[PDB]
């Protein structure tokens, strides 16, 4: 897993809204799935036909500023993910010469 | 889905836009404060309208969750603050009522002015002229003639309103499921729900009596030594056995006792311990002192100050090209933009209010963890009384010796300690009976047992069985002399300095006793000792996810408040105050001046 810092980079004045992040859901997701889906989280037995009770939006913006702290400052993660199926590695390291 | 997932993802929900628009409204406030121009007005006026509309639609909204069917009490409590319209429950008239009430009180108060009688157009105002004839002034006419017209000033024209305004507020209680006011600030202190821990608001009545009749010793050898030493200051005017005038107090309303140091002081023949002299001498500046109260703050084990917080907090006035105002108080924007605005000078009150607001940063940094609906320390005094008891052990001698300030061949007598303790009581016990007298006429007021005419002559007659203040000129009815007050007048409590005294106290007496400390109590030190900073934080982390009895019993060991802590820190005064007395008359008479 790589991550760092980059508050020079995405944050903007006046919130960045730029940014969405998924709280609600009706399950877990399993590893390696992506899920875009923005339809209305039903928290409840009441049929779901739009925004009120026991229907909330599940995205949320995080609207970065720069003169938040360190633990609210936008981090860009990258995770690596290698493959071992039954095939030629055409990905290796670098070899000195 | 039960209720309680239902509740919780509402909360979850909720908070996320909640703290988005405190940070805005706070970001607002900030620009308004540090640069008092139109368009910053505009914009905080126009954030406190938006923060209050989003706050009206969420307890609007949030009514659909029933209290009976939750079980968790983080949860609840969290219901119970969102189910609480406040004054959006009332009508757009009455509502629009309350508000011309409020800002007409508040335009009488800020524009009190006292003119000369000779000269009709020749008047001053009250923070430069009024503060400085009651505090550094020893003429009988001045003070009297400026207190005078300052009760003259705020009084007929304004009860009319303020009977309105009490009216109002006794209704607003009534439609929030209380009895009437004193039960709606009172609600706080009481707790339901918990396994021992319960809470009632005649039980806290009850213990401020306790600790009032407890007190009651210390705070009449106070005042028969401050009438001892004041009798010969003002001849023929202090009585030898009648109560004290109000304008001969120090104060404008009487609160505090501090100014009458210069004319009380037993052993003023020697300075007392301070180290503005020293910074001076050493070229000192703001940064220097945050950089050494951050120092002291990390060495009790505490986590030090981020780095936005040093990026963005105005420490230093910067002069003429900012119209900022220099009133030092706590900012808390939130999401980790911590701020402190003060005008820090090379003074030791400065020293001891940049720490007091250190303190208060760290608490806000403690309780941070919880939701935005728990982002608050325990109770209304938690913050003040670990801003004072941060502020007095950093005023102690072994710190000011480590930090470079005091010689290391320094010494100290007893003469330094007594001065040290009646300077503490004159400044925190000076207003606890007053406090207690104003909270219970105010309580009396709003219960309706005081209908219509009868305010001021009881209100007399208790300060002058509590307090001991005779009047100075003859009054009436009409002379409605607790408007003139900064809390009554914009509606602000005022038994809150009781209860952080109460806590400062019990605090002071419980972190003392890891600490490795030998000597008095004044001179308890937690610097440098991990232990008392860790117990410490095991309280401040907590926010009002729990009661304040469980925080306070995890803290000092017991289940109620209690005031013997008081007695033992005041104990070195007392015997000086009973060793003085012993040839002087204790009490006062409530018979004085038969007008």
């Amino acid at each position: 897993v790589i991550a760092w810092n980059s508050n020079k980079l995405d944050s903007k004045h006046s919130g960045n809204y730029d940014y969405w992040y998924r709280s609600l859901r009706k399950s877990k997701l399993k590893p390696f799935e992506r899920d875009i889906s923005t339809e209305i989280y039903q928290a409840g037995n009441k049929p779901c036909k739009g925004k009120g009770p026991n229907c909330y939006f599940p995205l949320q913006s995080y609207g970065f500023r720069p003169t938040y702290g360190v633990g609210h400052q936008p981090y860009r993660v990258v995770v690596l993910s290698f493959e071992l199926l039954h095939a030629p590695a055409t990905v290796c390291g670098p070899k000195k010469s | 889905s039960t209720i309680e997932e239902q509740a919780k993802t509402f909360l979850d929900k909720f908070n996320h836009e909640a703290e988005d628009l405190f940070y805005q409204s706070s970001l607002a406030s900030w620009n308004y404060n540090t640069n008092i121009t139109e368009e910053n007005v505009q914009n905080m006026n126009n954030a406190g309208d938006k923060w209050s509309a989003f706050l009206k639609e969420q307890s609007t909204l949030a009514q659909m969750y029933p209290l009976q069917e939750i079980q968790n009490l983080t949860v609840k409590l969290q219901l119970q603050a969102l189910q609480q319209n406040g004054s959006s429950v009332l009508s757009e008239d009455k509502s629009k009522r309350l508000n011309t009430i409020l800002n007409t009180m508040s335009t009488i108060y800020s524009t009190g002015k006292v003119c000369n009688p000779d000269n009709p157009q020749e008047c001053l105002l009250l923070e430069p002229g009024l503060n400085e004839i009651m505090a550094n002034s020893l003429d009988y006419n001045e003070r009297l003639w400026a207190w005078e017209s300052w009760r003259s000033e705020v009084g007929k024209q304004l009860r009319p309103l303020y009977e309105e305004y009490v009216v109002l507020k006794n209704e607003m209680a009534r439609a929030n499921h209380y009895e009437d006011y004193g039960d709606y600030w009172r609600g706080d202190y009481e707790v339901n729900g918990v396994d021992g821990y319960d809470y009632s608001r005649g039980q806290l009545i009850e213990d401020v009596e306790h600790t009032f009749e407890e007190i009651k010793p210390l705070y009449e050898h106070l005042h028969a030594y401050v009438r001892a030493k004041l009798m010969n200051a003002y001849p023929s005017y202090i009585s030898p056995i009648g109560c004290l005038p109000a304008h001969l107090l120090g104060d404008m309303w009487g609160r505090f006792w501090t100014n009458l140091y210069s004319l009380t002081v037993p052993f003023g023949q020697k300075p007392n311990i301070d180290v503005t002299d020293a910074m001076v001498d050493q070229a000192w500046d703001a940064q220097r002192i945050f950089k050494e109260a951050e120092k002291f703050f990390v060495s009790v084990g505490l986590p030090n100050m981020t780095q936005g917080f040093w990026e963005n907090s105005m420490l230093t006035d910067p002069g003429n090209v900012q119209k900022a105002v220099c009133h030092p108080t706590a900012w808390d924007l939130g999401k980790g933009d911590f701020r402190i605005l003060m005008c820090t000078k090379v003074t030791m009150d400065d020293f001891l209010t940049a720490h007091h607001e250190m303190g208060h940063i760290q608490y806000d940094m403690a309780y941070a963890a919880q939701p935005f609906l728990l982002r608050n320390g325990a109770n209304e005094g938690f913050h003040e009384a670990v801003g004072e008891i941060m502020s007095l052990s950093a005023a102690t001698p072994k710190h000011l010796k480590s930090i470079g300030l005091l010689s290391p061949d320094f010494q100290e007598d007893n003469e330094t300690e007594i001065n040290f303790l009646l300077k503490q009581a004159l400044t925190i016990v000076g207003t606890l009976p007053f406090t207690y007298m104003l909270e219970k006429w105010r309580w009396m007021v709003f219960k309706g047992e005081i209908p219509k005419d009868q305010w001021m002559k009881k209100w007399w007659e208790m300060k002058r069985e509590i307090v001991g203040v005779v009047e100075p000129v003859p009054h009436d009815e009409t002379y409605c002399d607790p408007a003139s007050l900064f809390h009554v007048s914009n509606d602000y409590s005022f038994i809150r300095y009781y209860t952080r005294t109460l806590y400062q106290f019990q605090f002071q007496e419980a972190l003392c006793q890891a600490a490795k400390h030998e000597g008095p109590l004044h001179k308890c030190d937690i610097s440098n000792s991990t232990e008392a900073g860790q117990k410490l934080f095991n309280m401040l982390r907590l926010g009002k996810s729990e009661p304040w009895t469980l925080a306070l019993e995890n803290v000092v060991g017991a289940k109620n408040m209690n005031v013997r802590p008081l007695l033992n820190y005041f104990e070195p005064l007392f015997t000086w105050l009973k060793d003085q007395n012993k040839n002087s008359f204790v009490g006062w008479s409530t018979d004085w001046s038969p007008y």
